[PDB]
């Protein structure tokens, strides 16, 4: 299916190159998390209106999109200014910029600190995962 | 209820899982799931008050909807292959719909929101039945088709259940909810290892059952639903504190208690398959279980909460509980780690 | 099963009507009895994982008899190619396809 | 842990028996007559009915 | 064979045991209105078991050796201190009242279990249905707080509905000016300090709440003093009641069965009186609470379950 | 007559669309009777007979009871009908548009696999013993008394237990 | 350092984070209407996930 | 894993071929620990019921010890058989597919150049 | 047959949507659980007839047998929900959040 092809366009070319293509992908990827988050949010903790419902969907999806766009750019920009593609420190800088964006959109200095560290480490481990070939959901071997 | 009703209703509750477990045909497996659903309902709603009626209703509409989805899988499969059992050639989407429906029946998150509430509205002994015996039927179906299950669905459900069970249980002052979220978390462990080694899912189920049974029996001793109710145990049944504490640490997976064995062997077998990331998060969120189990231990055995005047009458009286099963299950559920090699295989 | 009690006691509560080629009332074969009886005998004793590859010929034939995907495809193509010819005017069906045969017997 | 939205939650009752505001008992009020073959002409029998 | 389902299924059924005098009779009235004498002759004449009014020491004398316990083991409250200082800030008043409800609730289960297991009727002086009159009197005079009244109504709401009510209620109406005189000719120095405004409030609760509440389920008999002073007159009034209302009509073998499982299990009876609601009046710190609990377990015959105390001459322990 | 089965299954679909929008259970019970009747006609078209009339019989007694329960427990002052609310009326109309779209679409991208509008009717009955005698669905359903007696034990026990189950659920 | 910033960064922020999550995911309204509505989202996500892996 | 192996009888506790394996010694460290788990149960039972922990109900305590050793003896015998079968199937597999488990010649340290890592 | 199963299967999906999307009445959600039983019964009946598998025709009857019991048990519960609040509205069944 195509929609799977698109998300695999992110790793056809070494990091730091085709920078906007990557920024677009992680921006869509963040939006998909924001939409899935809103769906549960509005359904489980329903709002008082219906416009107010749609507002919360827009607020989560743009915020989630913003995090993804700041991650996929800062990672690709750092990965080429330093000329160091196969390097987890790139994804730690991008993941933190993502964390900073989350705090910026939430009016919370505390979230920015937690977001910068927790998401930066999560982003770094994703890179270290692809280098060493760790699988999230392996299939039964034994 | 009169003895005829109990004999009929309790036999049917027992009959259901035995039909599901002994059946080759899928429709007879479904039939056993129906027997359990129907016969438990009168037991749940026996006290007949506003809360057990809501509990028996939420349970019925959840478990009936899940039943219909399972039946659709059994029927779409008969259309595809002209047979009443799942094959290696069964369509992929047919299997996934079975998995989601069964997890809805087990209470696995994110299909879990019903379980803590239903456990809350019913008496303690029916919570014991619901959180233990009632899990064997859906699980016995799943173990029969483990070569077919998509592991990505199974691990997302298990990771979700371990997280939601930890976070949910951390906020609860009602003991019956603490037991439901305890159940949700443990089902995450049973399910995570299912497509790899179904024998370890049976070990984790059995150890969970013999830990969850005495824990309920311990709360049924004084009919204690809250953290403040259970805090009076030092002035009511102080002889019980030694084994409540160990069982709670044992439910928490702390060494060298029997409850460490299931988590430890599941993690070991998950990493035999290179399931490193999932295994690490699972073990790291199991730590949160120990925190709110520790908080319970703080309130009961390691401190003495204030007690009331009327509890002095309680001491003048003589209790005929617990029975010989509580002691047998308490010791086996805590002091059996040195027999680990005889339990795994 | 999970508790092979039926196999242990040697009875058959529900084992005898598992699939199409099972015994039917008044010895009425089911549709695709021949193919299924072949597939179940092919995959007998070699296990599920071996059978998925080594009895692919038997299975794909049973799957075709049961669901007839290729048969409908093929008869769709013949009828659709004939539709095209008749619109152009390069084919008029035979008398025995237009409702004027000499019936048998 | 208190959160602003659950600030109104109450602990459940000690025996699961929740007090409920008394339910409205309404019966069907039916006119039985005057024009009715059994009213014997001029009876307006107003009946309160449950079933 | 302890009573249980298997005991019922094999024949132990209540409805066989009941006869015309398998009744619960409660004699009510004010302080010094003659309940002791009247309740004792109703029981003796009708062949019913008499249960003297449950007091501070009711559960001390039904367990162990039946001897009164030091007041710390038995409720840490004093009726005498209630009359000497009814507003003391040590919470005596509501501690006394809360303890008295629990002991009455236990005596009721003891009385009912006797009724349902043998068929013999019981006569009780006051009960858990009239107990509240004393509570309402305390609150009207300012002797307890509003929170104490909430805590009483909560325990009552969790325990009273579980039980069947009395078949008959025998109120004895004595006006306060006569009551106040009887207390003075009784003798107890402390009981003579009771205010007449407190006695009146006991009489108002009785006539404005107890009797209208019970007439909806029980046969109620109201006797002025002179009518009650001849108990034979009251018993002849009881031999001819019809009992045509109340929950006892809708009872069968299996409603009785589950009531008999409740009342034979005294920890189940008393369960809800001990709920963790933290009124300073009744709450006890762990230090005092643990000191008391440990001292109690060193009492003769209280250290182990009845039958395993070698001190008090128990035998065959290594086989029990 | 080549579209016959397709139309019955299309009517069945709507009956469950109307049912899913959940108007007053008086009308939800009316959709189940018409879907029950439509579905009965499908089992008849495919050669059934006993199975067709039974599901029609059983759902006739179920909606009789359901009607009695609606007038007692699930009735409000202004029962909702499919036209009662503009929003439901929108999704009933829109729901019919979608099927006209899904059928037309899915028919465009496969032509045979799922919906084969070009060949409706050609593939209804696959085989049939032309000289048969013992072929009624009743004979197959009647096997519960000889061959699949296990089916009847669980079915009989299900109903037997149910009487005990409901008497306790509804008990005062 | 010890009394303030070393508390704030490790033990205090870890307890703040997890208290934050247990608050979001536990405040449910108890309405079966909303639960099934989420069960509906779950089912669609599994359909979508399986769809893009064909 | 071993559910469907050949000759596997259904719900057979101790198949016949288990009788070729040496039995558990009666004073097995594993059986003895069962005896102690039984004894503790009898002690815990007396504690929960408020009875003299060690003096009271020795008939019960004896039967708790006997029950756990008896059951543990037969359960141990079954796990020995299951473990014996595992090796049996594991080794016979090595024999039937030698090309998959090749014997390897491991060079001696004279021929191996392990890199040296100074600790300065 | 191909066109019939697609329409029947979509019929089951619409009722699953109806069951999962509550409105006020609990009785209406019970009728959707009967829309699903009817769809499954018709699929099984058509499958068995098309393949000429007479030995599977007992199975569609058991589905009806075990579907009535739910309808009976569902209606019995609906009586207890009405005896408490006087209606069958689902929004009333929410005491158990606490
Ligand atoms: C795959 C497994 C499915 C994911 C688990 C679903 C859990 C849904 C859930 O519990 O969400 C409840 C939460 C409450 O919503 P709410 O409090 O309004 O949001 C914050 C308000 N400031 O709603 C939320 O906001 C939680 C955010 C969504 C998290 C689940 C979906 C994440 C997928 C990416
Ligand atoms: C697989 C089994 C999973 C456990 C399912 C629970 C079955 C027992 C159902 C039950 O009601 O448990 C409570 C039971 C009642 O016994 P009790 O507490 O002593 O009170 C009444 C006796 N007079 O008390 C018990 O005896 C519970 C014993 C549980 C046995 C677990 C064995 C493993
Ligand atoms: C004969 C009586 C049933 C066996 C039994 O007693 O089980 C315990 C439980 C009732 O326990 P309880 O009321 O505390 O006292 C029982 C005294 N034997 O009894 C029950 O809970 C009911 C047991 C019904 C299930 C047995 C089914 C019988 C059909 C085979
Ligand atoms: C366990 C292992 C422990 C060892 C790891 C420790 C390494 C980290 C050490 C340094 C951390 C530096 C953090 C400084 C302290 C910040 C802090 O504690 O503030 C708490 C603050 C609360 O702000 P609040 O607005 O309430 O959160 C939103 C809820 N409404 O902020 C919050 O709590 C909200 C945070 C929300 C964002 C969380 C980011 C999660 C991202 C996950 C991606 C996968
Ligand atoms: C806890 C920390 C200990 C960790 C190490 C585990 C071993 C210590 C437990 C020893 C118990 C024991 O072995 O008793 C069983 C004994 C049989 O021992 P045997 O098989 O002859 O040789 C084994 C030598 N280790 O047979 C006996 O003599 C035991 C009979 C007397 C028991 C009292
Ligand atoms: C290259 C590195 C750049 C580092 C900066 C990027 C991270 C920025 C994090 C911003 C975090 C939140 O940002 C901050 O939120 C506070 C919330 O208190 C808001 O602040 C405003 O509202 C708050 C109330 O909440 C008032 O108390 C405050 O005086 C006012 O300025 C602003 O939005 C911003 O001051
Ligand atoms: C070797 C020791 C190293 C010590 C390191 C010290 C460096 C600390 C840098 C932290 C700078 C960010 O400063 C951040 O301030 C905010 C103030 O709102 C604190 O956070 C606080 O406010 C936020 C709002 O933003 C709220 O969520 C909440 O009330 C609380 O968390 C964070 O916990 C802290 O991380
Ligand atoms: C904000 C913090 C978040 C931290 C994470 C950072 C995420 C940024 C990276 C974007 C990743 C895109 O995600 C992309 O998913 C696809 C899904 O097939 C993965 O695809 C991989 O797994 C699939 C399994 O389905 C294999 O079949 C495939 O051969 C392989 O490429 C890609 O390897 C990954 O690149
Ligand atoms: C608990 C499992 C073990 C028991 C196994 C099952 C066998 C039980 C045998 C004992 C049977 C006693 O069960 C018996 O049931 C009947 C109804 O059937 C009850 O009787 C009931 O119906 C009769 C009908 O005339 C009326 O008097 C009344 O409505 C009620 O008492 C009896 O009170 C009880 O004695
Ligand atoms: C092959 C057939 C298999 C049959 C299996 C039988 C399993 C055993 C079932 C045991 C059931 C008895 O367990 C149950 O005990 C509890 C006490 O804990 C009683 O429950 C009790 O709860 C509270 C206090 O405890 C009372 O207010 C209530 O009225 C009463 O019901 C139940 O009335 C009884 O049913
Ligand atoms: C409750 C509402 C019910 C309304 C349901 C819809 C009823 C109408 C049925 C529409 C189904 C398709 O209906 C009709 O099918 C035939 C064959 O079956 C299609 O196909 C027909 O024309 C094609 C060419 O296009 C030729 O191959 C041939 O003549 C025939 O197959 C027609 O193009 C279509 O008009
Ligand atoms: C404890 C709860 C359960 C107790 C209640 C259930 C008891 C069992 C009663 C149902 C008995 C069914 O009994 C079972 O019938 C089937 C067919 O009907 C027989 O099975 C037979 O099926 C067909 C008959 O045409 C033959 O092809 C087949 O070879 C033969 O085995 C079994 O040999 C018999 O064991
Ligand atoms: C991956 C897991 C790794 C982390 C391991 C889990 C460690 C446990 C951390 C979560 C639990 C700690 O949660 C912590 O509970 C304390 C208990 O006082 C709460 O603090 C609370 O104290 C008391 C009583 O609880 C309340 O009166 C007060 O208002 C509130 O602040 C904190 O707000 C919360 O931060
Ligand atoms: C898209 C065309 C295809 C057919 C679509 C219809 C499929 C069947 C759907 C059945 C469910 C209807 O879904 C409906 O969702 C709405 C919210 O939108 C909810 O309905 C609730 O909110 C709406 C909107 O204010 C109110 O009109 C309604 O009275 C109230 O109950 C119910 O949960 C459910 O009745
Ligand atoms: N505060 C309080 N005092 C009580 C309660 N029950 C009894 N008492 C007191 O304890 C004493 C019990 O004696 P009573 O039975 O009421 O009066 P009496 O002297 O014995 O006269 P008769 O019993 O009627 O024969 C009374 O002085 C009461 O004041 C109670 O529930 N609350
Ligand atoms: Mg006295």
């Amino acid at each position: 299916a195509m929609v799977k092809r698109f998300f695999e366009s992110y790793h056809e070319v070494p990091d730091g190159t085709q920078c906007h293509r990557k920024t677009y992908i992680t921006t869509a990827l963040g939006g998909i998390c924001g939409i899935i988050g809103s769906a549960y949010s509005v359904s489980l903790n329903p709002a008082d209106s219906t416009l107010e419902a749609v507002a919360r969907v827009g607020r989560y999806t743009f915020t989630a999109a913003a995090i993804g766009a700041m991650f996929g750019l800062t990672t690709c920009v750092s990965a080429q200014v330093r000329e160091k593609p196969d390097d987890p420190l790139n994804y730690f800088i991008g993941g933190c910029a993502g964390g900073l964006t989350l705090g910026a959109r939430t009016h919370s200095y505390g979230t920015a600190a937690m977001g910068c560290v927790y998401m930066g480490t999560a982003a770094a481990l994703f890179k270290i995962g692809k280098l060493e070939g760790w699988e999230l959901f392996p299939t039964p071997k034994v | 209820m009169n003895p005829i009703t109990l004999a009929i209703i309790y036999f049917t509750i027992f009959l259901g899982p035995v039909i599901t477990m002994s059946s080759t045909n899928l429709m007879l497996m479904w039939v056993g799931l129906e027997f359990s659903l129907l016969a438990i309902i009168p037991m749940l709603i026996n006290k007949k008050n506003p809360r057990s009626t809501e509990a028996a209703t939420k349970y019925f509409v959840t478990q009936a909807t899940a039943s219909m989805i399972i039946l659709l899988a059994i029927v779409l499969n008969y259309k595809q292959l002209g047979t009443w059992m799942f094959q290696q050639q069964t369509n992929g989407l047919i299997l996934n719909m079975t998995l989601m429906a069964l997890s809805m029946k087990l209470g696995l998150a994110p299909f879990h929101f019903w379980l803590p509430e239903v456990t809350q509205g019913i008496p303690l002994h029916m919570g014991l039945i619901l959180l233990t015996w009632q899990k064997i039927a859906p699980l016995s179906i799943l173990i029969q088709i483990y070569p077919l299950l998509n592991s990505t669905i199974i691990l997302m459900l298990a990771i979700t259940s371990i997280f939601m069970g930890a976070w949910g249980g951390l906020n609860q002052t009602q003991m019956r909810k603490i037991m439901a979220y305890s159940s949700i978390a443990h089902m995450g462990w049973m399910l995570a290892i299912l497509p790899y080694n179904p024998s370890l899912t049976l070990l984790n189920l059995m150890i969970y059952i013999i830990l969850t049974a005495p824990m309920f029996m311990a709360l049924m001793l004084n009919n204690s639903m809250t953290i403040n109710s259970i805090s009076l145990l030092w002035n009511k049944t102080p002889a019980m504190l030694t084994m409540i504490s160990l069982m709670l640490l044992s439910l928490g997976g702390l060494p060298p208690l029997t409850g460490f064995l299931p988590k430890w062997i599941i993690i070991t077998e998950l990493m035999k398959n290179n399931c490193l990331i999932m295994a690490t998060l699972m073990a790291m969120m199991a730590l949160l279980n120990l925190f709110f189990y520790t908080r319970l231990i703080y309130s009961t055995s390691l401190t003495m909460f204030p007690t009331n005047n009327n509890s002095k009458m309680m001491t003048h009286q003589t209790k005929t509980k617990p029975n010989l099963m509580f002691s047998t299950l308490a010791i086996m559920s805590t002091m059996t780690l040195p027999l680990a090699p005889q339990l795994i295989t | 099963p999970f508790l092979d009690i039926q196999k242990k006691l040697g009875i058959s509560l529900d084992r005898h009507f598992m699939f199409l080629s099972a015994e039917q009332p008044y010895k009425n074969a089911a549709r695709c009895h021949a193919f299924e009886k072949e597939w179940i005998e092919c995959a007998h004793g070699i296990g599920g994982t071996r059978a998925k590859k080594e009895c692919k010929i038997e299975f794909d034939d049973f799957e075709e008899c049961l669901l007839r995907y290729k048969t409908m495809r093929r008869m769709h193509d013949i009828k659709k190619q004939r539709e095209k010819l008749m619109k152009e005017g390069k084919y008029t069906p035979p008398p025995h396809h237009s409702g004027r045969e000499e019936p048998r017997p | 842990y208190p959160s602003k939205e659950t600030a109104h939650w109450k602990p459940p009752p000690w025996n699961d028996v929740d007090i409920l505001k008394e339910k409205a008992v309404t019966n069907m009020t039916l006119n039985f007559g005057p024009q009715h073959p059994a009213a014997h002409g001029v009876l307006r029998l107003v009946l309160e009915l449950s079933g | 064979l302890r009573y249980g389902l298997l005991a019922a299924i094999l024949g132990d059924k209540t409805t066989k045991k009941l006869h015309e005098y398998s009744r619960v009779i409660t004699v009510d009235g004010n302080i010094c209105s003659g309940k002791n004498k009247l309740a004792k002759e109703i029981a003796q004449q009708l062949g019913m078991k008499h249960y003297p009014e449950a007091g501070i020491q009711y559960s001390s004398t039904t367990t162990g050796d039946g001897r009164p316990l030091d007041i710390e083991f038995s409720g840490s409250c004093s009726l005498e201190k209630f009359y000497d200082d009814p507003k003391s800030n040590d919470g005596n008043s509501y501690r006394l009242q809360s303890w008295l409800y629990a002991s009455r609730l236990l005596q009721y289960a003891d009385a009912l279990e006797h009724l349902l297991s043998t068929g013999q009727g019981v006569v009780l002086e006051r009960s858990i249905y009239s107990d509240f009159v004393f509570l309402e009197a305390m609150y009207n005079q300012g002797y307890i707080r509003k929170q104490c009244v909430d805590h009483y109504n909560e325990i009552k709401r969790l325990t009273l509905p579980e039980y069947l009510p009395p078949h008959a209620v025998i109120y004895i109406d004595v006006p306060v000016p006569e009551v106040q005189s009887r207390i003075q000719k009784k003798g107890d120095p402390h009981e003579m300090k009771v205010t007449s405004a407190y006695l009146q409030d006991i009489e108002n609760a009785y006539k404005k709440t107890f009797l209208p509440k019970m007439s909806e389920m029980c046969e109620v008999l109201v006797y002025d003093s002179w009518e009650a002073e001849d108990p034979t007159k009251v018993v002849e009034d009881i031999e001819y009641l019809k009992y045509n209302k109340g929950p006892w009509l809708k009872q069968d073998d299996w409603t009785f069965h589950y009531l008999r499982m409740l009342v034979q299990d005294k920890t189940e009876v008393l369960n809800y009186t001990t709920i963790p609601v933290y009124l300073p009046e009744i709450t006890i710190g762990a230090h005092q609470g643990s000191r008391i609990y440990n001292s109690f377990r060193e009492l003769p015959g209280r250290k182990y379950a009845p039958g395993y105390n070698a001190e008090v001459g128990d035998k065959w322990i290594w086989l029990k | 007559m080549n579209n016959y089965i397709f139309v019955l299954s299309s009517l069945f679909l709507v009956g469950c669309l109307g049912l899913a929008l959940k108007p007053s259970p008086i009308y939800g019970g009316l959709g189940l009777i018409v879907s029950g009747f439509v579905g009965c006609l499908m089992v008849l078209g495919f050669g059934g007979s006993f199975l067709g009339l039974m599901v029609f019989l059983i759902y006739l007694g179920g909606m009789l009871v359901v009607f009695g329960y609606t007038t007692a427990m699930a009735t409000e002052e202004y029962p909702e009908t499919w036209g009662s609310n503009w929003l439901i009326l929108g999704f009933l109309v829109l729901g019919v548009i979608m099927e006209v779209f899904l059928i037309c679409v899915l028919n465009y991208y496969d032509e045979v696999g799922v919906i084969n509008l070009d060949g409706l009717g050609d593939w209804l009955m696959y085989e049939v013993d032309d000289v048969g005698v013992m072929l009624e669905g009743g004979i197959g359903v009647a096997a519960m008394y000889s061959c699949a007696t296990w089916m009847m034990v669980v079915a009989g026990w299900s109903l037997f237990a149910g009487i005990f189950i409901i008497i306790e659920i509804t008990r005062d | 350092l010890d009394l303030i910033w070393l508390e704030k960064t490790i033990p205090k922020s870890t307890s703040t984070l997890h208290t934050n999550m247990t608050t979001l995911t536990t405040n449910q309204k108890g309405l079966i209407k909303l639960y099934f509505m989420s069960f509906l989202i779950n089912i669609i996500l599994i359909i979508i996930l399986y769809s893009i892996n064909l | 894993m071993m559910n469907g192996r050949p000759g596997h009888e259904p719900l057979k506790f101790l198949p016949d071929e288990a009788r070729s394996l040496p039995p558990p010694k009666l004073n097995d460290p594993r059986l003895v620990y069962m005896g102690l788990l039984g004894y503790c149960t009898g002690l815990m039972d007396n504690m929960l019921r408020m009875r003299p922990v060690m003096r009271a109900g020795l008939h019960r305590q004896l039967l708790f010890v006997t029950s756990f050793v008896f059951a543990g003896y037969f359960y141990l015998k079954r796990q020995n058989y299951l473990y014996a079968v595992k090796d049996h199937d594991m080794f016979g597999y090595i024999k039937l597919h030698p090309e998959d488990f090749p014997e390897k010649e491991k060079k001696t340290y004279a021929e191996i150049l392990e890199p040296f890592h100074p600790v300065r | 047959m191909p066109s019939t199963f697609f329409n029947l299967t979509m019929a089951f999906s619409l009722s699953l949507l109806g069951t999962l999307m509550f409105r006020s009445h609990l009785m209406s959600t019970l009728l959707c659980l009967e829309g699903m039983v009817l769809s499954l019964f018709i699929m099984t009946s058509v499958t068995s007839l098309n393949s000429n598998s007479m030995s599977s025709m007992p199975i569609p009857i058991t589905i009806l047998v075990f579907a009535a019991c739910e309808a009976a048990v569902g209606l019995a519960l609906l009586v207890k929900v009405s005896n408490t609040y006087g209606t069958d509205y689902v929004q009333n069944l929410n005491l158990l959040q606490c």
